[PDB]
Formats: C-alpha cells, structure tokens, sequence
C-alpha cells in the first residue's frame, strides 16, 4: 500500500467503495437504550437462519452490526471478542464501548499502513454502554476513522438513508417510537419485506433481539402513512 | 535500449559502470545549504548558514554537537542527518564508557562512512543522501567528511552545495590558513568566504549564520548570539 | 494482480476466479432429511482405467459424525480435509465431546479466509457442502466458499449447473423427507444436472448419516445404489 | 445571466430524461417497424420494387428525416454526459472512463449520420458522369449496366443505413441503462 | 515518472513517496497556532457538517500529555497513530526521568516514527507546550524537517492563515490579545460562522505549566469581541 | 411502451439461435456444392468455362443476391451479442474479449461482403472506360487483350469472393459452436 | 524594455479573468437563445426554411462573424494557461498533463473553429465547378438536381456548426471551472 501522486491512497478508498457493495444497516441512539437495524435478503425456502448473519454480540453489554464483506467480519469480530475479554481479564471491568470501537479502529489501520495486507473491507458500527450509565453508537469505517454518532448507516446507498434520518430524528423517544424511526428506514429494500428487515432493541446493559410478530405490526403501518 | 532502466534499484549497475541510484544522493546534497570550515594550526571554525523558510520561522540548525572535541554540520536532508548524528553520538558516547580515552577521529569516521555502506548493498534501504562535515580535534585539528559512498577526505577546508563553486574558488586562493594561528582572523577568514559566496543581494550575516570553534583548550563551543555581531559581523 | 490489491469496482480477484474454478468441477447435492443428511457425487471420468469399486474422491471424512462433499480442486481439497480433521480432533483433545459443525465450518472458513487476506498467496479454489449431525441443534448443512462467507442450507448444489440443479430442489424438496424418499428425490437432481436421463451407476456416488443413536455414517457401494437406480425408473421424480 | 446559465444545466437534465425515456424507445420501434428483425433473408436487401430515379429520391428524403432527427438527439445527450463529469484527478477515477466511453460512442453514431449529407451528393455527382458517357457512348452496354448497379448499390446502401439506424437506438440505450449509476453522479 | 519504489531518488535530488504525502497534507481541517511570551494558544475548526455526530467524539485538539497540545492535519487515522505513540514516549520519559520531557526531544521523535525506511505518515503536526525555556511551538512535516515555529498554521486553508499571521504577529501579545489573534485568522478562511462550536481552541499557561481546553462557555465570550 | 420495448428483446434472441441452428449449416452445404473441397488444383480457379458480357453479368446478380444475405443473416447476430455484453467492469473481464472478438469477427467478414456493391460498380466503369479508348485507338491489340483480361479477372475475383463467403461462413459457425458457454453468458 | 514585458504579463492576466467570468458566459446564453435545447427533434437541423442563392450567402456570414469571436477569445486564454506552466521537472506533475490537456483540448476547438473559412472558400468552388457541369450538359437532369441537394447540405452543416459552437463552449468552460485550482496554482 503506498501513496497516489496527487495525494490520495488508492487502497483505502478501493476498500471504502467496497463496503458500499453490500446490505444497508442503521443503527439509533435513544436515553437508555439504543435499538439497531439490519436489512439482509435470502433465498426463500432454503437457508433458515442465516446463520446470525448480523447483529453480532461482543460482550454482555455491546452489540456490532458490521455492513460490507460477510467473510471478512469473522476475522473482525474475533479478533475484536477476543480484546473484549481481553480487557476484562486484566481491568476486571466489562470492556466500555469506547474501547472497543478505539480496537476496532485500531484493527483497520494496522492493516492499511503495515505492506502486503489487504484491508479490512468491512465499514462497522457499535453501539454499547460507556463506564457510566451512558450508550454512545460509534461507527468505524474501513480507513481507520472512527466517531460517535446520534444515528448513522452504513452499506447500499448510505447517503439517502442517512439523509433522510438526519430531518426527523427526535432527541428522546420511547421503545415502540424510537423502533419505528428505525423502521422508517426501509428506503434501500423494495416492498419492505418482514424477511428482510432485522431489529434488536439493546436495553437495560442486556441485549435482546425482536420477533417478527411484532415486527408486522409496525412494518404495515408505514404503507398507510404515505398517503 | 537506455536512459530509463538502470535508474531506480541500487542493485543494478549501468553498462557504462556507473551506479545512478547512488550517484543521485550525491547531487541530492546540493540542493541545501552552504557551509564552510577552515583547518588553521591549532583550531578549526566551521561556518554554516542556516535558512529562514518564513518570516514567522526560525532557522532550523546546521551546525551540531556530538562530544566535546567533535562537532558536524549536516548539509542536506534533515531526515537521514539526524539518524547519523544519534550513530554518532552513540558511538563516541560508548567509547568514553567502556574505555577511558577519547575516540579517535578516523576510528571514528570509519564507523560512520561503513553506515553509508550497509545501507548501500541491500535492495530495501536507500543510501542516506546527506554530505556529513566532520570536524573535530584530538592530538591535530582534523576535518573529514563523507559522501553517500564510503569516504574519507582530510580535507583543509571545504563548501556544500549551494554556492560552493563560488566558495571553493576562495578557498583555493586562500591557503595562509595554516599560519593564521590568532582566532580572530581565522573566524573572519571564514566569514568571508560566505560573504564572497552568498547569493546575489542577500542579507550578509544577520545573526543566521551558526559558527563553531573546536581546539587545543577549545571544546566545542558555540559562538554565542553577542559576540559575532559585535565585531565579527560588523567588519564588512 | 496478487490477492493483497483491491479492485476499483470493490470486488477482488483471486477470490473471484477461484468462484468460477469451481463451476468448472464436478457437481455435489447436498440435502436433509428428516432422518439424516446425505450427500451427492459426481465421478468425473477421466478414462474407464480408475478402479471404480474402493475409491471416490468427492465425498470424505471429516469426524465420525461430520462429513463433507467436496467439489472444486481435488488437489487443494485434500489440505483442508487434513486441516479440518486436526480441528475436529483438537476440539476433541480440549474438551472431552465432539465438535459441533457450526463450530468447525467457522474454524475452516478462518483458513481460507487467511488466504485471501495476506501472505500474498493464491486462494483455495475449492467449496464445500459439509454437514453432520449435533446434540445442539440436530442435522445441519452448512457449505463454504473460497471466500469464506459460509451459510447454512437444505438443499445445494455446487460445482457444474449448480443453477438448474437448484432449481429442482426449490419444488421436489418437501419439508418432512424419509431416508428412502430423500435419497430417491437427490438421485434426479445428480442425474439431470448432467443432461441425462439415467445415471450409469458407475458415476455418482453418496453418501448418508441418519444417527440411530450412535452415528452410523454408511456410504454407499455400487450395488447399493443398483436398487436405488431401478426405484428411480418405476416413480420418475422428474425435471419439471 | 447567472440565472440563465443554470436554467440551462437544468433544461439539459429535463431533456437527456426525456429522450431516454420516450424519444429514444419510440424511435427504435418506429425504426424496426420499417425492417422487422423477425423477417426472412432476402426479403428486406432485394431490388425487386425497382431521367432521375424518382423513387429512390423518394427514399431519401425519408433518410434525410431520420438522419436529422438522430444528430440532434445524441447531440445534448453527449453534451449533458460531459456536464457530469468531475473535476480531473489523479486515482479514483474510473467513472470518468466509462463517461468517456459513452461519449466516444455517441460521436461515433453521430458521425455515421453525418456521413449520409455528405454520401447524397455523391450519388448524384457520380451517376450524372456515366450517363454523359452513355450519351456520348450508346452502344457501349456496360455503362448502362453501370447505371443499373449504382441505383441497385444506392438501394442497399439507403436500407443498410436503416438497419444500422435501428441497431444503434437500441444499443445506445442499452448501453446507458447499464451504466446509469456512474452516468448520472461524477464520481 | 518514477513512483514504484518507495525509497528511489530523483535526478534532481529528491524524494518521491514523501512528495506525495506533502499534497495529502492540505486537505484536512485548518488550524493555527500562536506561540507568545506568557504561552501557546492553538485553534482549529469543526467540521461537524452532519449534525448527527456526536461533536465531542471527533477533535482536532487532542493532548500529547498534561503539558503538551498539538493539533492535526491529513490523515486522521494515521494521526491517532503518531498521537498515540508520542502518549507513550512522553509518558515513558516521566517514568525514567521526573521532569517532564522537552518539546525539542520529543519532536525529534515525533519525526523519526515518520522514517519507517510501510508508508510515509501523512500527517502534519502543530505540537506546542511550555516544558522549560518558555513557551515553544514547533510544527512537523512527514518529510521529518522539524522547525520550530511562533506563528504557524496547518490545514486545506493554511495558504490564506500564513500571510495573515505574517501581518498581525507581534512579540508582546498577552494571552487576551492572540486570542482575538487567534480568530481574526479564522473568521477570513472560514466558510461558515466563527459560533460556539465550530471552534475549539485551547491553551497552555505558563504559569499552572498545562493545558485548559477552553469550552463552550469560555469561548462565546471571545468570539464575541468582534476583531 | 414497457410491453413493446420487451417484446422486441424476445424477437431478437430467437432470430440470432435460428440462424445458427438452421440458416447457417444450410449455406455451409449451399457453397459446398459450387465449390467443392476435393475438386483438384486449378478446375475451380480457371477461364475455361468462359457491348457487356451476358454470361459473366448473370453470376454477379447471384452475387448479390449472396451478399444480401450475408449481410442480413451477420446483421441481427453482431445486434444480439451487443445487446449481451455485460456491465463494463475493471478486471475478471475476460468474456467481454470474446464479444470484442466476435463482434471484431462478424463485423470483418460483414464489411468484407458490404464493399462487393461498390466494387461491382468499379468493374463496369472500368470496363467501359478501356472499351471507349478502343474505339478511339483500334489498332493496338493490347486494349483488345485488355477487354479479355477484364474478364479472367472478374471471373477470379467471383469465385475467389464465393470461397471466400464459403470459409467465412464455416469459420464464424466453428468460432461460436466451440466458446458457445462463454457467449451467451460471459 | 523591462516594463512593457511585465505590463503585458499583467494585461494577460486581466484579459484571461475577464473573459471566463463576463466575455465568455455571455456569449453561452446568446448562441443557446439562438438554437434552444428544449425544441423537440428536427425542429432546428432542417431545411423547411430554404446565379448565387443570396439567402444561403447571410448564413455563412454570420457564422464567420461567430468564428471570429471564438479564436480570438481562446487564444488569448491558451497563451495565459502556457504562461502558467511550471518548470519542467521529474515528478508530481500530473497536473502538467491536466494544464497541457485543456491546451490540446483548447487547440483542438480553436483548430476547429479555424477550418471552416477552409470549409467555406471549398463549397463556392464546388458549387460553381458543378453549375459550368450543367451548361454544358443541360438534360442530365443529375447535375441539376445536385445542386438543389447541394443547398440542403449546406444549410444542415451552417447549423451544425452553431450547435458544434454551442457545445464546445459548455466544455470549454465545465473543465476550466472544476479545474480552477490547479489551472491557477499548479503548485
């Protein structure tokens, strides 16, 4: 990996355009709690569980649902569960999600800058708990940088489903509201499919993910909310 | 089939016999700054100029320090000249430790000059494109320097780069150095020679130019920020 | 170039040949029953001068109760066999059980991914349908890719056709499947993918789990399968 | 003026949509309804429906229709392609090559119609001297025949042209379609 | 055209992979660093375009040890790298010596963690501190030429803050009067409003020898004065 | 519209399969029979068979006719595999080379039969421009041997253009059958 | 001698940014007023509107007065972008090749521009050569029928050449303002 004449790094942003060839996922930050959102597709039929394809766990208390290159996230995840519990063993203190998004980003950018390695073309985001009673959804893109974010996305066409949270996004909502901004959110799938959307309410430092009955009775009510 | 394929390996060599990678670092210590020493009896000055890039910056230094008896003033990248001062320091530093005597000069610059070398025949590391200007004072005051190859040159005064065609013309006329034995006239001597080979309609001396004395019960000591101006960069 | 660089569409390069290595080989059918998984082959006949009665090289062993059918580079193929029959075992030597296939398919597509990340050496142009039966979550079927992206499954079929082969197994797969009827309805799709009406018998080859408490494992000879062929010409399962 | 020049970067957009959406498809049925692809060889580059020729006058002022109608089409198309392109950098600029391509493409086809104003008076020029020497020569029968073979050559040549026509519509929208992600944003 | 080894020369005598990084450098976020009698003011700005951040996660500002701030340019990623290291080298030096170290030994190795002969560091720091001696500032560059600065700036607006500074510095300014300095400079190159957040400047007395991040309610009563 | 647009993807696609299946082996026997492979050196290539030339006027009309067909039958081919081409991508590219290939293939033997009408018109305006210098000059023999030549000439050139029609159209058939997977879906 | 080189260093540069910033934009909007991009297809590239034909002389004029404009503008604006190259030196200068680009590019259009004086003197040449071909033989009825079909042709290219004008100032100046930074300041 090595530098471009005007000033550029022609392996990062080819690893940055890849994330982009890949499912959407949004994440949101509420008070107390902060629900995340995945849409994946698969072949009806066959494959039954996708084999928690994502929303990923880490720790008790830090979910990770990464977008990009599905082969590359294993590497990622375990060698970022292992630092979870790494820093466990030796702080005696569940891992922060400030340290865990300091790893990952840490992860990426030593495999940029070191020759003879291709990056990591996997654009992530964690949403966790800090040391205090607090939940800051960080957001980590394939480069290295890394920040906190409000609400954010990452995947196929990112910007029109950011764009579009970035108008009606409250500052406090409750479980059922801050899931629907969420479920707001199904400008990248066609004909909002319940077998491709997946959501997980993080809350309470005990994640947990939530049931397609439920999920029913909120996906229908988005076609009888644009006439 | 020529001009554009023996030109970027220091491995390979020119069917003519030249090695043009090694070559280039030699040209690359052109592009800095001046500088100038003068090897009298029983002392030795060095000269060195340093460059104002801003007006809101200082000159960057030219002339360093490596013992009490040994002082060099780098004359090209800035990045490669600090790796050889830490090697240089290191080693003097070493020889005052596991031994009680001071080191030796040429025992001192061989080790140096053998830095180049290693960074020369393999393929990964470059050559460090730095002129060094040893200067220093055992048992006879002495001045060496080096070059991306190994050398050495007892030299008895020198230039670097940047008007040097200029300055070595001085020095070539100029050759009562020897017997110029009062250090006053030794400073102003090489002071002249930047003032008759500074570039056209410059600012002469205005406290820029870093001057350096070594000898007999001389160590290296800097000439403080008073006492070039008050006479020394006065005279002309 | 080498698999370390990208591509400016996101894609890669080595990884993206080896996918398309594998659609030149043999075809493999992977299928669960209600009773246990059982595999597809397909013996590419380089002349009639193989021994054709001992041996197979489509379908391996992988533990006394994971089994995998092999499809792509025969040559690669047998370094993950002997890779991931050290995992199967090393669970084995840390922990006093057997190793569920969800935890091997994860420690073997972590080789291969290994491959297409550094090194700066060519990928395993090979792809697997692996499956075996746990006390977790009863019989599975996982298959992998040069890549890594590994995914559960009912029903595969890799290697030449895999689109057609697929296919049939999108209608003729029924939920509840007997042993007898399931290896009845992957005989038509190991036969038809190869534009044939009637397997020859001294092709194909499969293979079949069924736990009857201890993992019996059979696989099958070229007599057995004689009696699977004729049921094939009585009630045809056909293409559709 | 300032408000001027942007009204126009936005009635460029307007028309390149419109084009692609409506003008070109109808074109290409319209053309095709003309030479079916769907017919059998030999029925289409016959001579069988064969002073001045006044029938294939009669073709080519039709030709001249088609021929203006294409040029004008492709022209705003190619110049709204080059409208988005982006600033010229060093590295990461492979949507400037597939712009660049689609550009290429679009000249080509607008120089094939461009040749026929030019391939017209040609036709005339050239067939108007063989028959002076066919005054001159009467009994000289190949240049008769030379006239014969030049209306038949003229013929071909007119639904060559149309056939070539109608491939083109539908490549050029195909070709677009495909591509359409990196025509529309710069980079 | 000369660009496949990362170490060949020039016939001119030149390096070519650090000359690439001398461009990349003049992309990122301005800053501006005054260095004055009683101490070391810096400023930068906030690109916060995204009103879904965070603000406080991403910093231009960010602190080498107590007694020593620098700020960033270019690669973001790769600055934490150099930030981090120089955290520990600094850190490591009060272990083995107690007084802290001196901004002229720690720049020197600031600089040479950017001569891995990997890839060049594209990055540009602004490092200033009152160590001893008084108050210093010094500003590096991936070529590793380290030049001790009073008044300098880094960032893709640091053409039109260079003249600037050139007409305005004077030795005896307070801390009060480069603070106004300090934003006289930023309200020229800036294509938005100099508000309460978009700036994010900080300080280092001489007198309590560390750093104060000025906050959001000490700098709307500088902003406010209106150069 | 939609309808109309799709409806035309579904006509060409038969036409292009037709041709190869039916169209194409028929002309491969059709060429065979008037010039036949095993006919020994020289029975093929010769001037023994042999105002205008009636008898040489009546095999360009065949011609014609030939290249006619030619063309139409290239035509809709050269349009379906240019409807096949994939997105343009950088690398793993290798099947757009074949279509590159087939189309620089098809598009060759195409121009190849395209230019017979023009040159046809050559070999009248030529012919007649010799025969008015014989009427001006009648006594030196060459242009009488001139207006002989012509027509050997012609008469080659016929026969070696319908070889040439026989090889093109069994090399185009050979090129397709063999990289038949790699066009349809490269 | 010393002050007439340096104030014509500055008269350059004062022509060359009032030419991109007034000069130029202005003549956008005049020659779009006159071939609008919203009329639908042949519309504008027709002939419903068609001794020497006096009607057809007017048109050329005006194009002539339209190409005059044109090389006089570019010209001065090349030789600003020629004035603004940097030292040749090895490396970091693919913005040399972006600066010689909008040269090539800039000589290309002004090249264009210049030929159609060349253009012009061939069509009086050729259409009087023709008309001495009709007294000469007045019932081959070709000749006389070129010459009408002659008028048709040169109507067209009159038109082309404006909607050629028109695009190629679009490209002109789409290129010179994306690329103001390195135009200016190469570095």
């Amino acid at each position: 990996t090595v530098f471009s004449p005007d000033g550029h790094l022609l392996q990062v942003e080819h690893a940055l355009e890849a994330v982009k060839k890949g499912g959407c996922a949004v994440a949101i930050k509420s008070s107390n709690f902060a629900v995340l959102a995945v849409e994946k597709k698969n072949i009806p039929k066959l494959q039954n569980p996708k084999t928690t394809e994502k929303l990923i766990k880490l720790d008790e208390h830090n979910c990770l649902a990464f977008a990009g290159l599905n082969a590359d996230a294993r590497v990622l995840v375990n060698k970022t569960r292992l630092e979870c519990q790494r820093y466990y063993l030796n702080m005696d203190e569940p891992a922060p999600v400030d340290y865990i998004a300091k790893y990952v980003a840490k992860v990426q950018q030593k495999f940029t800058h070191r020759g003879g390695v291709r990056p990591f073309g996997i654009a992530t985001l964690i949403a966790g708990f800090k040391n205090n009673k607090e939940i800051c959804i960080y957001q980590t893109e394939p480069s290295g940088i890394y920040a906190a974010w409000k609400a954010q996305a990452i995947g196929k066409n990112a910007k029109i489903v950011q764009e579009f949270l970035e108008k009606n996004y409250q500052e406090n909502m409750e479980q059922k509201d801050c899931i629907f901004l969420a479920l707001k959110a199904i400008f990248e799938v066609v004909e909002l499919s319940s077998k491709n959307v997946e959501v997980a309410l993080l809350t309470e430092k005990d994640l947990t993910f939530i049931e397609e009955q439920e999920i029913n009775s909120m996906v229908e009510l988005i076609d009888q909310e644009r006439t | 089939m020529y001009r554009n394929l023996y030109d970027t390996d220091n491995i390979i060599y020119s069917p003519e016999g030249r090695l043009y990678q090694v070559e280039y670092a030699s040209e690359a210590i052109k592009q800095g700054t001046c500088a100038v020493a003068i090897k009298s009896k029983d002392y030795v000055v060095v000269s060195g100029l340093k460059k104002c890039i801003s007006k809101l910056s200082f000159p960057q230094e030219k002339i360093f320090k490596i013992d009490d008896y040994i002082g060099i003033s780098m004359s090209g990248i800035t990045s490669d000249a600090k790796v050889l001062t830490k090697f240089m320091q290191n080693e003097c530093l070493s020889h005052k430790f596991l031994y009680n005597e001071n080191i030796n000069i040429e025992s001192l610059v061989r080790s140096v000059a053998d830095k180049y070398q290693k960074n020369t025949q393999k393929s990964s590391k470059r050559a460090f494109g730095v002129g060094l200007m040893i200067a220093a004072y055992h048992n006879e005051p002495c001045i060496f320097e080096t070059r991306p190859n190994g050398s050495y040159f007892e030299y008895d005064a020198l230039s670097f780069g940047a008007r040097s065609h200029a300055s070595k013309t001085y020095l070539e006329k100029n050759l009562h150095l020897f017997e110029e034995c009062s250090l006053e006239e030794l400073i102003l001597h090489c002071l002249k020679a930047l003032k008759c080979s500074l570039s056209s309609e410059s600012e002469l001396t205005i406290s820029n130019t870093a001057l350096a004395v070594v000898g007999k019960n001389h160590p290296w000591q800097e000439i403080s920020s008073l006492q070039l101006e008050e006479y020394l960069s006065k005279v002309k | 170039s080498r698999t370390t660089t990208f591509s400016p569409e996101g894609r890669l390069y080595q990884v993206e040949y080896a996918l398309e290595a594998i659609n030149n080989a043999s075809i493999t059918i992977g299928l669960i029953t209600k009773d246990g998984v059982i595999l597809g082959a397909d013996k590419v006949f380089i002349s009639k001068l193989i021994d054709k009665a001992n041996n197979y090289e489509k379908i391996y062993k992988i533990d006394k109760h994971i089994f995998c059918g092999v499809a792509g580079l025969n040559a690669d193929a047998n370094i993950l066999i002997n890779q991931s029959r050290l995992y199967a075992q090393r669970y084995l030597y840390n922990y006093n059980e057997v190793q569920p296939v969800s935890q091997l398919v994860v420690q073997i597509c972590d080789i291969k991914q290994s491959y297409t990340q550094y090194g700066g050496l060519r990928p395993y142009g090979v792809s697997f349908l692996i499956g075996g039966y746990d006390t977790k979550d009863g019989y599975q079927l996982y298959h992998t890719d040069p890549s890594g992206n590994y995914s559960g499954w009912f029903a595969t079929a890799i290697g030449t056709n895999n689109l057609t082969a697929s296919s049939v197994l999108k209608q003729e797969w029924k939920n509840d499947m007997t042993l007898e009827e399931g290896l009845l309805l992957a005989l038509k799709t190991l036969a038809k993918s190869t534009d044939t009406e009637i397997p020859k018998s001294e092709k194909i080859e499969l293979a079949y789990l069924t736990n009857k408490d201890g993992e019996v494992y059979q696989k099958y000879l070229t007599e057995k399968e004689i009696e699977e062929l004729i049921k094939l010409y009585t009630q045809k399962y056909i293409k559709e | 003026i300032k408000e001027e020049y942007n009204k126009f970067k936005y009635d460029i957009t307007k028309q390149a949509i419109e084009s692609l959406r409506e003008r070109i498809p109808k074109r290409i049925i319209f053309f095709n309804n003309l030479v079916n692809v769907n017919s059998e060889p030999g029925s289409i580059l016959n001579v069988n429906d064969l002073p001045s020729h006044k029938q294939i006058y009669l073709e080519l002022e039709k030709i001249k229709t088609y021929a203006s109608e294409l040029i004008e089409i492709i022209g705003n198309i190619k110049l709204w392609i080059q409208l988005n392109v982006p600033r010229i950098e060093d590295g990461n600029n492979f949507g400037v090559g597939i712009q660049e391509e689609a550009i290429q493409e679009l000249a080509r086809v607008e120089e094939s119609a461009f040749n026929l104003y030019d391939a017209i008076v040609k036709y005339y020029m050239e067939r108007a001297k063989i028959s002076t020497k066919v005054l001159k020569y009467p009994n000289v029968s190949d240049y008769q025949e030379a006239v014969r073979e030049l209306d038949e050559k003229e013929w071909i040549h007119i639904k060559i042209t149309i056939v070539d026509m109608r491939n083109n519509y539908i490549m050029l929208y195909d070709l677009l379609y495909k591509n359409w992600e990196k025509v529309v944003k710069p980079k | 055209e000369y660009d496949r080894g990362v170490n060949t020369f020039s016939p001119e005598g030149r390096l070519f992979q650090v000359e690439y990084a001398l461009g990349a450098i003049k992309l990122g976020s301005t800053a501006v660093g005054i260095c004055v009698n009683d101490g070391v003011i810096l400023a930068s700005e906030r690109r916060i375009s995204s009103t879904l951040i965070e603000k406080d996660s991403v910093e231009k500002l960010l602190s080498i040890d107590d007694h020593i701030g620098c700020a960033m340019s270019g690669l973001m990623a790769d600055a934490r790298t150099l930030i981090d290291y120089a955290r520990v080298e600094c850190n490591h030096y009060k272990f083995i010596y107690n007084e802290n170290i001196n901004i002229k030994s720690c720049v020197e190795l600031i600089s040479e963690l950017a001569l891995d002969f990997s890839r060049p560091f594209g990055v540009a720091l602004l490092i200033g501190g009152v160590d001893k001696n008084g108050p210093c500032l010094w500003y590096t560059e991936p070529s590793g030429t380290n030049t001790r600065f009073s008044a300098a700036s880094i960032g893709s607006a640091q053409e039109g803050a260079e003249l600037l500074l050139q007409e305005n510095y004077k030795k005896d300014m307070t801390f009060e009067q480069a603070e106004i300095l300090a934003l006289t400079v930023l309200r020229q190159v800036m294509e938005d409003k100099l508000s309460t957040s978009n700036v994010e400047i900080c300080a280092i007395k001489k007198s309590d020898q560390t750093f104060y991040k000025y906050n959001t309610d000490d700098i709307s009563r500088i902003i406010d004065v209106l150069p």
